[PDB]
RNA sequence: GUAAGAAUAAGGAUCGGCUAACUCCGUGCCAGCAGCCGCGGUAAUACGGAGGAUCCAAGCGUUAUCCGGAAUCACUGGGUUUAAAGGGUCCGUAGGCGGUUUAGUAAGUCAGUGGUGAAAGCCCAUCGCUCAACGGUGGAACGGCCAUUGAUACUGCUGA
RNA sequence: UACGAUGAAGAGUUUGAUCCUGGCUCAGGAUGAACGCUAGCGGCAGGCUUAACACAUGCAAGUCGAGGGGUAGAGACCGGCGCACGGGUGCGUAACGCGUAUGCAAUCUGCCUUUCACAGAGGGAUAGCCCAGAGAAAUUUGGAUUAAUACCUCAUAGUAUUAUAGAGCGGCAUCACUUUAUAAUUAAAGUCACAACGGUGAAAGAUGAGCAUGCGUCCCAUUAGCUAGUUGGUAAGGUAACGGCUUACCAAGGCCACGAUGGGUAGGGGUCCUGAGAGGGAGAUCCCCCACACUGGUACUGAGACACGGACCAGACUCCUACGGGAGGCAGCAGUGAGGAAUAUUGGUCAAUGGACGCAAGUCUGAACCAGCCAUGCCGCG
């Protein structure tokens, strides 16, 4: 499933424009609710701390828990730095992909374009929004759909992106140096190791 | 009499055969001799994986081969080599 | 009952009844046996034959045999 | 040939008719607290003209089965 | 301690004595019950606990305790135990599940529904 | 592949501490809640309802049976003066342990080789189902056992 | 400043307050799961854990006319093969049952593969059919009778068996392999012609099936003695094969605190869950081994059974009856009643794979492949 929610809600809860920082961002950035307005809990437990982190990961891409422990899991086999795989193989997801190329300027415009059939992936179509990129992949774009109304109105360091062809050519798996994010994947591997 | 059958060990829809010798007597997907070589019908050319080098050695034991397996066994040799005596 | 069923029953009785005289035929022999002894071999060799009397026992009771006759 | 088992053994007891009773002791691992146990096991052998006495030292091959719980025969007497 | 008496006689494991024993092992049973009555906590609690004697399929009698408020539970009725014991009632080890084949469930419930067998209005 | 149409589709648990999330109304040790501490005797963040908030999500809670936390049967990895724990004290059987040097064997121990340790299953790598589940291939593993060839530092046996 | 190891979290609660020991509870994962609320799909997997309780009805093992007489207009019968496979359950069993490693110089082996020597003459019967019955039925009794790849005589055949007599090789004790004479004894099948398929004996291989052994095999010592064919031996009967497996005789042996015996529970393993690991808890679904087929016993046929859908006998249930007597076994698939908190269609096809028969065509296959029901679990999407 998906949240299918307000994101500006969401935005306030954490702090942290993940949506896109545009309207609604200032103008009371405090928490919502009617007890959040107000002078919030000033103790905040560490698990609270390691919980909020993980979620704010987990509230920006899309993803669910039961997926997210899945990726985590997955990760861990790998003998390197656990948050960082963790990090880079959520950041080969399709949609996430698609979204930093430019088009969908949000994910969650993203995992609907996706979910369509209107973009591929060397080759044959592909809609599967949580389809893992590998490192040297083409993506492109469905030419029936190609000269659309929003897909054109919306237009890295490793995204090759071309304009002419709807190009992009996702190579050279980024770093956590290389990947703006404010999340800290140590704090979700204690929470998982919790 | 131990025969060369196949054994099923795909998935739902998409079967893919061993190609093993095995006692008559026995269930199909169960206990067998040896594995011989491997059948997929998933792809145009039928792709098979016999191996000759033990394939005459069991017809010379004593094998028996039905249809299937003396089918697969025909356009990838052994055959024409069992026959050279 | 199934109509192969019904066919062992009635076969195996015929098969039985000459199985039973050609045995006691050749029990009564060795029982009333122990020179003549080459009378007797003939019809183990035939039980043996005929797979009544399992061909090793047989060769066990032809030892057996002309081994106190002497 | 196939060179059937062989034991060594002592033995404990010489009071029936043509076959002696032995005893083997081993020292296996225990599984759990890795120390070494001494654990034994009585073999019976076969003697045909009654020679070795209890306080010896024999070794036995396994053959076929001579009789009920006998299937060794005594072939290398090593001391007395 | 010692290698040599571990090797002897190892360490005992005990069996963990089970908490629901009266029930057969299995999730729910089904029960009837004999006597609807109301019983008072030990300390310093003040109420009118309504527990019930039920003697379930395999014959064990055991006294549950109905949670919530509204129901029939006559003197014949058929309930299905769970389990569940509370620390106010001594002898009271079990709970009636709201809901089921014959037990009332609540009117009025909105918040807890799942629980005490209310249906979504 | 073609043609209308956001249309045909979101609920459950929790909000005193453990543990993520607080305000009001009604009852006044009653009704009730409860995994433990425990709350309610008339200003209840703990009972019922309303609003808001948190988690999970086509699922959410309770029960029943297991492992972990439990170093709470402890070889790894605990203790016995006062918290549970030295026998009332000696002798001694079986058993457990063994001062120094030296010679022999190689039983324990160590190393190599051959056979076996079925297939399936777990893990790793790679391919096909649009991804995954799933399936194919390969390796590792199967801590084990039998035979044989060596080393002799330590334990066992024999001699001095 | 390298190597490998990708791995280890706590909190509340005794007191006016503190430290320590110590018990209870919670935070995580998992399930043949059940209940409450809720509910859109796809792929794949799973689905009586309890009464091995009782079953209405349908199907589940048949095939060969290229063995034979061949009838009505195919069926049925003799004969060959299969039915000992596949499928289901875990009652019983604490044990060479199972796992593991070997041995058989104490073993057998249909169908299959490769060689050698051959398939020559004869005969009496009897199925089916016909003539009469005795019976409600099941089923069964008389007479004369026609065939076979059915059965039975003689001759023939060895690297066949036995006995006596010479030998070589070789041990791991009993002895093992091969060769030579002599004596005795044991086979056949043909489908009118061809093709095609067959038959007998001997040897080797493969496969399958047995026996023995070392090690690991739950709890109770508020179970300390157990065993009398029991322990060993001498001769016979034997079994495929050694063996107290059985019998006759002699001796008193054999096991036991390193747990005999007795009682309770339980199919075993590869494996599944959990755990940093060492360990702990279970043995659904997949595969291998063992046991069972209403409860017990026994034997025949057959290479192979003391035989799920074969027989006989006894016992308890259900049914038919003319009251004399008879027919039964879903621990096979789909289903019914009951029990339980709880687990489904009286479905389709042999189109693939496997199995049986057949030279083949071909027949059967509730094995198997699909389909329906259940958010039961995993994954993916909305």
């Amino acid at each position: 499933a998906r949240y299918t929610g307000p994101k500006t809600k969401i935005a306030r809860k954490f702090g942290e424009a993940i949506f896109g920082d545009d309207k609604s961002f200032e103008k009371r950035n405090y928490p919502p609710g009617q007890h959040g307005m107000a002078k919030k809990r000033g103790k905040k437990s560490e698990y609270a701390v390691q919980l909020m982190e993980k979620q704010k990961a987990k509230y920006s891409y899309g993803i669910l828990e039961k997926q997210f422990r899945n990726l985590f899991e997955k990760a861990s086999a790998t003998k390197g730095v656990t948050g960082e795989v963790l990090l880079q193989l959520c950041e080969a997801r399709l949609d996430n992909v698609v979204f930093r190329m430019g088009i969908a300027p949000s994910r969650r415009g993203a995992r609907q374009i996706v979910s369509h059939r209107h973009i591929t992936v060397n080759g044959e179509v592909v809609n599967i929004p949580s389809y893992h990129l590998k490192p040297g992949d083409k993506v492109a774009v469905r030419e029936k759909s190609k000269s659309l109304e929003a897909i054109e109105r919306s237009l890295y360091e490793w995204i090759t992106w071309n304009n002419d062809l709807k190009e992009g050519t996702f190579v050279s798996v980024p770093a956590r140096l290389q990947i703006p994010e404010n999340i800290k994947e140590q704090l979700i591997v204690e929470l998982y190791n919790k | 009499s131990v025969k060369i059958r196949l054994q099923r060990h795909g998935k739902k829809g998409k079967p893919f055969y061993w190609v093993v010798a095995a006692d008559a007597r026995s269930k199909r997907d169960g206990k067998y001799l040896e594995k011989i070589g491997t059948y997929n019908p998933n792809t145009n050319p039928a792709t098979v994986e016999l191996n000759l080098d033990s394939i005459v050695k069991w017809l010379h034991q004593g094998a028996q081969p039905t249809d299937t397996a003396r089918a697969i066994l025909s356009y990838k040799g052994a055959l024409l080599k069992h026959h050279l005596d | 009952n199934h109509k192969s069923a019904l066919k062992r029953i009635r076969s195996n009785e015929k098969r039985r009844v000459l199985n039973r005289y050609q045995h006691k035929t050749t029990r009564n022999a060795i029982k009333a046996l122990r020179a003549k002894l080459s009378t007797v071999i003939s019809m183990i060799d035939k039980l043996a034959k005929k797979n009544i009397i399992h061909d090793n026992k047989a060769s066990n009771l032809k030892s057996k045999l002309t081994k106190h006759v002497a | 040939r196939n060179l059937r088992k062989e034991r060594i053994g002592v033995v404990t007891s010489n009071k029936m008719d043509k076959s002696i009773v032995i005893s083997e002791v081993r020292k296996v691992k225990h599984p759990l607290y890795g120390k070494f146990v001494l654990k034994t096991k009585k073999y019976v052998a076969h003697d045909e003209t009654n020679d070795c006495n209890i306080g010896d030292t024999v070794r036995i091959s396994e053959t076929r089965p001579l009789s009920k719980t006998k299937c060794w025969r005594l072939v290398e007497i090593l001391e007395r | 301690p010692t290698i040599q008496q571990l090797v002897r006689t190892g360490r005992t494991q005990i069996t963990k004595k089970s908490k629901s024993v009266a029930l057969d092992s299995c999730p729910q049973r089904r029960g009837v019950c004999t006597r609807v009555y109301t019983t008072t906590p030990k300390k310093p609690n003040s109420a009118m606990r309504k527990v019930a004697r039920v003697r379930l399929t395999n014959g064990n009698e055991v006294n549950a305790y109905i949670p919530g408020e509204g129901h029939n539970l006559q003197e014949h009725s058929i309930v299905l135990v769970r389990g569940g014991r509370v620390k106010d009632l001594p002898g009271v080890r079990y709970h009636i599940v709201r809901g089921a084949l014959d037990t009332s469930g609540v009117a009025g419930r909105t918040q807890r529904r799942s629980k005490y067998g209310a249906k979504r209005p």
